[PDB]
């Protein structure tokens, strides 16, 4: 409850980091190549499929 | 070396025909941004081009 550094609150303040930080890490990586216009324009054409 | 700069010409222009598409697809889409970028990436291989 008290969120006090434990033997268990303290690995789980650590580990929750990691995946908020690599999860961001992988955002960030990700919108990289989302920016360029060839990852843009292949799902605008999905979506046009899709519908047919 | 000759043949690879005349691999890499015919490679500009075939990446300009299929970046043509794109903004063919993006008039159809009505999506101003996703023309723009074909027009700055022909701009460069235009340049790049007359160059080689």
């Amino acid at each position: 409850v008290r969120g006090m550094n434990t033997s268990s609150a303290m690995s789980a303040f650590e580990r929750m980091e990691e995946k908020v930080l690599m999860q961001e890490s992988r955002a960030q990586a990700l919108g990289e190549l989302a920016g360029a216009d060839l990852e843009t324009q292949f799902a605008q054409l999905e979506g046009g499929s899709d519908v047919d | 070396a000759q043949k690879r700069s005349e691999k890499q010409y015919n490679d500009a222009q075939n990446e300009i025909n299929k970046w043509q598409r794109n903004a063919q697809l993006a008039l159809q889409k009505g999506d101003e941004n996703l023309a723009r970028q074909a027009l700055e990436r022909k701009k460069t291989y235009t340049d790049t081009s007359a160059a080689l």
